[PDB]
């Protein structure tokens, strides 16, 4: 499983790419998820 | 095309109007305000930072 | 344990064979360890000599300007590389790719003796021994 | 290298080519609302 | 290795021995090929450890600092917009 | 024929689309309002700034700054009219940079720019710029050093297209031609753009033909707080760095924050420790090499007083 | 005989006079109360302190800095008594810096310091210190660093002597032997000091046989202002510097500033924004090469709600 | 004068001190506070920043 | 420097002189000798002046920055310990 | 005047020597005169 | 002034005399500057060659150490004295002692030909010509 | 370079010399005041 993972998230030559998608991916649900409104207001 | 001496005085206008906007610019843009600013202020105040 | 270890002191000091299997296998394992020494040498010998080798399909630039930005880059490289202690045999090649367009290789090599580290001036400098073209 | 004049005439025209294709689909842009209303009322 | 090179050895005696040598007989009863082999995992492990201290370590920091450098100003600012608040809700 | 450009333009207007702004501003929300990109700075920074009028806009400033990149000292005055703007800004070492718009129609705006760089040679640049605000579109053209001196076109030209698809949806193009110098051939470049904006959060992403991206997203947390985040990838090597940030808006202080994927975090705090001073606090953090840069500035506006009465020309081209 | 020394004594107490302090504090109003010196830093700084009793004092403290020769990091816990005191600092690199000073007498102090560096090689070193506090004078003696190892005296030593002459007047002498090697000669050098002191006003001097020599003033400018001067000068090349600053008390804040011969201006901002919060702005501006070092920095503690009731334990020997 | 063999145990202390020093220095300070505190914080408490 | 030399520019005419040399002409009235003095002069001048103008800048952002430094904290500390004064007072 | 003075004040060895006492000269003289409390306070 | 200038210039057109007087008083001026120049230059040139005498007289430093420190030290002088234009004599005094100090000059010169300023390397060329002695 | 060992032995006794004298001065200082009590008594 990891092995699967780490090596696209960690040790690719895409390894900036998927990082900064999946950086996204979590801060575009984090917001539209309304958490943020209950944490940062 | 275009003369080589054409494009010797055609250069020569763009060094002269180089340093005519390098110079002459922020005089203008003060000539301006100072014309048309309402009031006028006085020409000690005109470029005072504070006073 | 220390009833054991009095019987094991004691038939050590009085009982020549108990001494004997135990020098036997203690001489044993300083062959192995002996051995073992050597053939990571070798090994490590293989590698330096294949990073020269490895320089020589690669080639090196011709044209003086290529040679100067090959140089420089070669440089930066050794010493990007000299700090870090993995890449000892990494330095020492790009030190080897710019002292070989260097020049005058002596030269360089008398500013590498003060400004390269000795672990890699110890791989570099077997790698001039096992190149030996280098002037 | 320096390059050869032919070589420079194939580039011009490719990079003209491309900005006209560009002005294609900014007409279409500049169309595309209408067609865009046609498939609200489509259904 | 051959028997009569191991027979050079062939006395020994308890009081022959010095302090440090019988002290230093205490190591020879652990195997020498055992010793090193654990010897190199103990040197491995240490590393490992300590890795994981300096992360672990470097980790709290970046915590810390975060929270300090972002809260510190927040704190300030959002405690002075209070007092606004409430010098406005006494008129 | 006019008859069909009547029924066009009529079936135009019902269709009730609205100008969707300049290409560079589909972002604005997110790159300038939330991110802290443009407000970081190092050292020292003071801004003495003197209005004197408000209708025409006319005001003079001196900012004085000791700091990396930062010129020791440099004097800027600007004069402003609902029809024309025109602003200077000279460093010490005579770095000269000025901007001259003006309204030939309400809907129709040039763009001229210059900076002017003394006996030191550092390159000197014109810039001119056309813009054109329709009802529904926007059209935009850039011509940077153009010249014909060599006897053919060089220079830098940009043109630039956005359109309202929707009351919400913004899609637009990009084009630009470029040929520094008539020996070598002309390179173009096209990047795609578009947007949803709605009342509580906008979404807007720019994709160039070169495989570069650039996405970002912004959302309304309250009346007082608001969040963004942005996304950059780059295919030169593969690259991509993701910003996520947030405002918060007291009502004597603004205090911006923001963290990315590289490990930096940095944060900017306005105040306004009196009427005519504000302060700025910025401090940038590198989490992998543990330095921090601080910036520490003040701007001082004086000319308030006379001014009162007056009030803001309208629509200044800024 | 006691009869004499009876006599000696008597005659002695009969001139009213009073320890004039530590050699080293014959300037503290100047070098330490108005000049910025002690103050100044760069970059980012914050102090967690934890108080966790006052009598003993004892108290933690973390610091997190990053700056010029800042340590990431610095772990420090400190314990005091009336008869003792211990502190410990350590940083993230693993240098500790130690102290411990015993009062065998309330007449006689040892004072010992340790600093401990790992496996990168900096010299660790060790300062013994023996202070003696007469009823009109003081006396002292350090040891760094001292070894009979090679068969004879290696290391620093000092001597220090501070003689009040008057209820105003104070003067001492100071003795430095140093023998870094066996192999080479000894070193050793006398400093002569002085000190005038007044309730409005205190000058003092130092001037080194070398030829160094360094005076500062003191004067109380009102209840909560005060300011002074100070002058160095070296003759090791000519060299000498001039420094005048101020110091104003407000009631939430204490600002400094100070110029000098030399042409640097700096100035130090502690404001009590809340009760347990201090903050410090320090701003140091080289006018030769128009460069500026900024610090912004802040201290917290977090004990004071239990310690409330009890009481710092008295004359601690910090 | 001092015999070589002595001068070796001598500095033998002297590191041997050095290391003590640097590893239970800093344990010592708090063990002395940790006991002699009035009142006794908790553990946890003992080295928190500010909880 | 020979009369014969000099007397190879026998002839000249008016109509001959093209525009530039007429306007070069101009150049040529004043005497090379003092025309090249008051040049050097006019150098040496315009650097002193040059250098005046920088001295005169720099000093005056020095005070500027120093006002501002040392007078933009203090008023903000000398404004805040007023208010507590102030508010003192009413007590 | 200023012949004699300018070169023992800005060019010569001890010029920084002399231009440190000057400026304490006068710092001390600013204090003690009462006028830093007219001016300062 | 007008009126003056018309008879000047109708005097200068149609007087050969008086372009002659003119001309005459011309062409002097044109010899004294040339004059003027060339006793500059042979001026300038001594105080080349006076340098080069001078460090003879300063001497060099013998000893490897001596020459590695005293050699940096100049190219950190000759580096100081580069950046004030009043210096390029005395910053090309210090990179002709460093220059007669380094064991390969013909290197070295590379190194200052690309690392410095041309106005200094004129007079630091004309020292190493001056300097025969220069290898 | 290095020292000889009798240029070594005038060093250190030189310095101890120096300090002697120092803590006779300081002996001075400790009796001084006595002789400025002399000196307000002397008028
Ligand atoms: C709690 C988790 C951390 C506990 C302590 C771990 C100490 C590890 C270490 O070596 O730290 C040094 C590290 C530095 O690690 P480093 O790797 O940069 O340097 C050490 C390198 N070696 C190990 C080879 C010598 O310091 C920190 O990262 C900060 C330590 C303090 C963290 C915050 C404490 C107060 C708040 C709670
Ligand atoms: C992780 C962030 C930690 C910030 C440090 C701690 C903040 C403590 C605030 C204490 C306080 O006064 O609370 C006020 C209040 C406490 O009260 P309250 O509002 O929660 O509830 C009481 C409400 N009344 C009074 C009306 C009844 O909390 C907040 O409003 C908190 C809002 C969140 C602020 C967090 C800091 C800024 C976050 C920026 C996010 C953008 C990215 C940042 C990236 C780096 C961080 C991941
Ligand atoms: C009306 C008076 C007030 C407004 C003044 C506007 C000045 C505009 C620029 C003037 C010319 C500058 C220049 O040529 O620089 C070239 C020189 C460069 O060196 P140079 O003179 O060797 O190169 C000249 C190059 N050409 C000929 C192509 C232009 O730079 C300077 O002299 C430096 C200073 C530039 C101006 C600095 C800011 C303005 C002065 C301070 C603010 C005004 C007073 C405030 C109180
Ligand atoms: C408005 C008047 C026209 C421009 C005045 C001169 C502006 C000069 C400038 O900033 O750059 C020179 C520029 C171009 O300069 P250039 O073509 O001489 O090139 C020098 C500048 N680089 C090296 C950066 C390309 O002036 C123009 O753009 C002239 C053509 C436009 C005329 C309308
Ligand atoms: C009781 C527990 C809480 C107090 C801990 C005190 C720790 C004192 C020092 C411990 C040993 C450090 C050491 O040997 O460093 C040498 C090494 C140097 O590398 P080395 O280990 O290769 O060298 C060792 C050299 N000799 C053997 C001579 C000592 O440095 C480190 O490991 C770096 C971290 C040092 C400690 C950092 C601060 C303390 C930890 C964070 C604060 C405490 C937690 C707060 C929450
Ligand atoms: C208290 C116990 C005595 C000192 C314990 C060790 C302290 C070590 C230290 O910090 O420096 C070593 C020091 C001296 O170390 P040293 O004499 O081995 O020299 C190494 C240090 N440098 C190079 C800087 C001189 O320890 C002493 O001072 C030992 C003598 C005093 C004993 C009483
Ligand atoms: C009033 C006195 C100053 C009037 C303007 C003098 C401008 C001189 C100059 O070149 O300035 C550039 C100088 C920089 O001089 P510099 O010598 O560092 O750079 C210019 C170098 N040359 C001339 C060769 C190109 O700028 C300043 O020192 C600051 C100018 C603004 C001062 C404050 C104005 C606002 C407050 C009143
Ligand atoms: C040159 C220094 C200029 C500082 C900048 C201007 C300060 C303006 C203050 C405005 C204000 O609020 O005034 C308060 C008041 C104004 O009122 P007042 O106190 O003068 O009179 C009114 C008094 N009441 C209200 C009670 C009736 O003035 C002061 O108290 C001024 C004290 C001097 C403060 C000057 C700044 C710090 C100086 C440090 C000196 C040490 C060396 C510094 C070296 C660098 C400077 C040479
Ligand atoms: C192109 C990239 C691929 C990944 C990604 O885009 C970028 O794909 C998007 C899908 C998004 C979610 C879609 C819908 C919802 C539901 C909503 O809840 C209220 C719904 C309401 C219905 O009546 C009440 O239930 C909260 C937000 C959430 C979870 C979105 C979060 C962000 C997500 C995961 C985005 C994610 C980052
Ligand atoms: C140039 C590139 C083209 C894609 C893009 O720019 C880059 O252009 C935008 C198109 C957007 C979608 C269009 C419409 C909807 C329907 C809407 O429905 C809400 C309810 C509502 C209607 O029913 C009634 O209230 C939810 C959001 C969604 C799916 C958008 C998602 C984001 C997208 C993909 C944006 C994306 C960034
Ligand atoms: C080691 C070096 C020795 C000199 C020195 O340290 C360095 O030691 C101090 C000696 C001081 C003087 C001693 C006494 C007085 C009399 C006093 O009279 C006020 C009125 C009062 C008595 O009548 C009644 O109120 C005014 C000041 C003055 C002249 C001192 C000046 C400063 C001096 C020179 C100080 C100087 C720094
Ligand atoms: C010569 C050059 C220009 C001027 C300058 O030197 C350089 O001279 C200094 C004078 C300073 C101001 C003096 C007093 C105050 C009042 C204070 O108190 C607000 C209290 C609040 C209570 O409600 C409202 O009244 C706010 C700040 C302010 C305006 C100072 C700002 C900085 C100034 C402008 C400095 C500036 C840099
Ligand atoms: C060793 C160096 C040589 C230069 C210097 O020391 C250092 O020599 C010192 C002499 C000092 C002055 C002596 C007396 C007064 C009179 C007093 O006024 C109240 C007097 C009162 C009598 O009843 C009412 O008149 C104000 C101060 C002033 C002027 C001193 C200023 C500082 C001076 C100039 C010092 C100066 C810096």
């Amino acid at each position: 499983p990891i092995t699967g993972a780490y090596n696209a998230l960690f040790v690719s030559e895409n390894a900036s790419i998927v990082r900064s998608v999946v950086a996204f991916g979590l801060a575009v649900t984090f917001l539209a998820s309304g958490w943020a409104e209950a944490i940062l207001s | 095309l275009g003369a080589d001496s054409k494009q010797e005085r055609i250069s020569k206008l763009i060094e002269i109007s180089r340093v005519v906007i390098h110079y002459g610019y922020l005089p203008m843009i003060l000539y301006l305000g100072y014309t048309r600013s309402e009031p006028k202020p006085s020409i000690i105040r005109l470029l005072s930072p504070l006073s | 344990v220390l009833a054991y270890a009095a019987y094991f002191d004691y038939q050590r000091r009085h009982n020549a064979e108990f001494r004997r299997q135990l020098r036997r296998n203690e001489r044993r394992q300083a062959r192995a360890e002996k051995d073992l020494a050597e053939a990571s040498a070798k090994a490590q010998r293989q590698r330096i000599k294949q990073a020269v080798d490895e320089a020589k399909e690669e080639g090196f630039p011709t044209s003086a300007e290529d040679k100067e930005a090959f140089f420089l880059e070669q440089v930066q490289a050794g010493e990007m590389m000299s700090a870090d202690p993995s890449k000892h045999l990494e330095a020492a090649l790009c030190f080897y790719k710019a002292l070989k367009v260097y020049p005058t290789p002596g030269d360089l090599i008398n500013i590498y003796d003060k400004t390269v580290s000795k672990p890699i001036l110890d791989i570099l400098a077997e790698m001039i021994a096992y190149d030996s073209s280098l002037r | 290298p320096q390059p050869s004049p032919e070589e420079l005439r194939a580039a011009e025209a490719e990079a003209a080519s491309t900005i006209q294709r560009a002005i294609a689909t900014a007409a279409v842009l500049y169309l595309a609302p209408f067609i865009v209303d046609a498939v609200y009322k489509m259904f | 290795d051959t028997d009569s090179e191991i027979s050079t050895e062939s006395n020994f005696d308890p009081s022959e021995e010095t302090l440090a040598d019988r002290l230093h007989a205490l190591r020879d009863m652990v195997p020498p090929a055992y010793r090193g082999w654990i010897y190199h995992k103990y040197e491995q492990t240490t590393s490992a450890v300590r890795k994981a201290l300096s992360f672990a370590g470097r980790a709290a920091w970046t915590v810390s600092v975060t929270a300090l450098l972002v809260g510190v100003p927040f704190s300030l600012a959002y405690g002075e917009d209070q007092q606004y608040a409430a010098m406005e809700q006494e008129q | 024929l006019s008859d069909l450009y009547d029924a066009f333009q009529e079936r135009r207007q019902k269709l009730g689309l609205s100008n969707p702004g300049l290409v560079e501003n589909i972002a604005k929300e997110v790159q300038r309002d939330v991110l802290t990109t443009n407000l970081m700075f190092s050292g020292l920074r003071a801004d003495l700034t003197k209005a004197f009028s408000l209708n025409p806009l006319f005001q003079v400033s001196h900012q004085f700054a000791m700091g990396e990149r930062l010129s020791p000292y440099t004097f800027a005055a600007l004069y402003g009219t609902s029809k024309m703007f025109a602003q200077g800004n000279i460093d010490d070492q005579g770095n000269l940079s000025t901007t001259f718009n003006y309204r030939w129609t309400p809907s129709f705006t040039t763009k001229t720019r210059f900076q002017i760089t003394p006996g030191a040679t550092g390159q000197d640049m014109a810039q001119f710029e056309h813009e054109y605000s329709g009802a529904d579109f926007t059209a935009t053209i850039k011509a940077l050093n153009p010249s014909f001196l060599e006897g053919g076109l060089t220079g830098i030209f940009v043109g630039q297209y956005l359109q309202s698809i929707t009351p919400k949806l913004s899609l637009g193009l990009e084009a630009v031609w470029q040929r520094a110098g008539l020996t070598q051939g002309p390179d173009t470049a096209i990047s795609y753009v578009g947007r949803y904006k709605t009342e509580n959060w906008i979404a807007s992403a720019q994709l160039q033909a070169q495989g570069a991206l650039n996405a970002s997203y912004w959302q309304r947390l309250g009346e007082k707080v608001q969040a963004g985040v942005d996304m950059t990838l780059s295919v030169n090597t593969k690259e991509g760095i993701t910003t996520f940030g947030a405002k918060y808006d007291f009502r004597m202080s603004t205090f911006r924050a923001q963290i990315d994927t590289k490990g930096k975090l940095s944060c900017v705090l306005e105040k306004r420790v009196a009427a005519p001073v504000m302060m700025t606090f910025a401090a940038d953090v590198d989490h992998f090499t543990q330095q921090a840069k601080v910036g520490v500035g003040i701007s001082i506006e004086a000319g308030g007083e006379e001014l009162q009465d007056q009030q803001p020309a309208p629509n200044i081209p800024f």
